[PDB]
């Protein structure tokens, strides 16, 4: 589960 | 129910906001005063233009950029607040303003090099608008390259369900194969290729900078200029910057010995500085012919390179290589003892002024002796130049480094400290991506009142 946002 | 979210403190978030803020203030206020206070007026003018692009860019991050990141980014993570359109647009705008900003500092750093490092070659000859074209040019590429953005970036619903509304993010939503290839795209010409080009070009700046001998502003002090005959300390007849002329008393033979037209006593600006051209050059030419001054000439800086031309000037070479034993330590870096040395009777001070301020100079191989007049036109080109590299480097590194994890740490180190320390990097890095942003107006006004030189 990761980061959505860059 | 909607698990994406982010634990990061209260505490860090208000944190994070004042820094930005207090970035806010310094970055928006230099940027306008900077493009405003330059829109008003060769080859410099190129410079100028170079510099008003760059503020408008960081201006342009600045307002664009920081007010939605710091809300979406920062503070709400989830949902999505300003739709597609908000989405893709913000990413665009994001990406074409930085190409802008690296492009321009670039073509700075390589306007600069040129006029200093190749003055008549490239500055005065080549360089000169429209330059126009090329800020033009860089726009466009900014643009242009931040097109794919449009593409990549969007918007996706991730709730667990994948229906519910408090889910909808901005992300991208292209095959995660290509998000790969775009960002790394990115990382090059936004960073890599400029980074390249700033450092070893500003490096060469300051390498050139440091062994340029400042010898003729040095002896502007001590020297002074009158360009109408007087007496000097021993009472001879000098002109112009401390030029010695028909020693012999008296008033006659000196206004004679006015070479070169009939002097009548005096002469005129252009006139009094040729003469110190050939002054300096005479001297460093003795310098140079003589077997005890030159080898120690050789190995010296920039800064006692120039004080033994002080010297050598004021004395010519046959008094300066009456100081044997001090040129044998001089040669010797023996900077501490090579002063106490010249400071014994050196019969020369009969001047202790003069000699008090080129012996500290020898000693500490530093301008301080000078005031704080612009002597120190070198040496703040130097420190500007490593500042250059240094903040440019500094506020986009981590920035970059934290955008290429977000497609390669992928898989599937993904733990809960990781997800964690990637948003703290991310409070870290646009905190410092915004400081570029205020860092160079500041810094950027002390390079364009660095021109001195030319």
């Amino acid at each position: 589960r990761r980061p959505y946002i860059l | 129910n909607s698990d994406l979210d982010v634990n990061t403190d209260i505490y860090s978030k208000v944190l994070v906001t004042a820094i930005y803020l207090a970035l806010f203030v310094v970055g928006t206020v230099g940027n306008s005063v900077t493009l405003f206070t330059l829109a008003r007026k060769s080859l410099q003018s190129t410079v100028h233009y170079h510099l008003g692009s760059l503020a408008l860019s960081d201006l342009l991050i600045l307002l664009l950029a920081m007010p939605v990141e710091l809300y979406n980014f920062i503070w709400v993570h989830h949902p999505w607040a300003f739709g597609d359109a908000g989405c893709r647009g913000y990413y665009f705008l994001r990406d074409a303003c930085t190409y802008a900003t690296a492009l321009n500092v670039a073509s700075l750093s390589v306007a600069r090099y040129l006029a200093i490092c190749h003055p008549f070659k490239a500055k005065t000859l080549m360089s000169r608008s429209r330059t126009k074209k090329f800020i033009s040019a860089i726009w466009l590429a900014s643009a242009l390259l931040a097109i794919p953005m449009l593409f990549t970036m969007g918007l996706q619903n991730r709730s667990a369900d994948g229906t519910h509304p408090g889910g909808l993010v901005c992300t991208p939503i292209v095959d995660t194969a290509t998000v790969k290839v775009v960002i790394q795209v990115n990382t090059f010409m936004s960073f890599l290729f400029p980074m390249l080009v700033i450092s070893i070009l500003n490096t060469v700046i300051a390498n050139k900078l440091t062994v340029m001998v400042n010898i003729f502003e040095m002896l502007r002090i001590d020297e002074g200029l009158r360009l109408k005959i007087y007496k000097d300390t021993e009472g001879y007849y000098t002109i112009g910057i401390g030029h010695l002329l028909t020693k012999s008393p008296s008033l006659n033979a000196a206004k004679s010995e006015l070479d070169k037209r009939n002097t009548n006593g005096v002469i005129t600006k252009d006139e009094a500085e040729k003469l110190f051209n050939q002054d300096v050059d005479a001297a460093v030419r003795g310098i140079l012919r003589n077997a005890k001054l030159k080898p120690v000439y050789d190995s010296l800086d920039a800064v006692r390179r120039a004080a033994l031309i002080n010297m050598v000037f004021q004395m010519g070479e046959t008094g300066v290589a009456g100081f044997t034993n001090s040129l044998r330590m001089l040669n010797n870096k023996r900077w501490d003892e090579a002063a106490v040395n010249l400071a014994k009777s050196r019969w020369y001070n009969q001047t202790p002024n003069r000699a008090k301020r080129v012996i500290t100079t020898f000693r500490t191989g530093t301008w301080d002796a000078y005031g704080s007049g612009s002597v120190q036109a070198l040496r703040h080109g130097v420190l500007v130049a490593r500042a250059v590299v240094i903040a440019f480097v500094v506020c986009w590194l981590p920035y970059h480094v934290r955008r290429l994890m977000f497609c390669y740490i992928s898989d599937e180190q993904w733990t809960t400290f990781l997800f964690d320390f990637y948003h703290y990097f991310y409070m870290l890095t646009n905190a410092l991506a915004y400081a570029s942003s205020a860092i160079n107006p500041i810094l950027y006004n002390l390079v364009s009142a660095n021109f001195r030189q030319v």
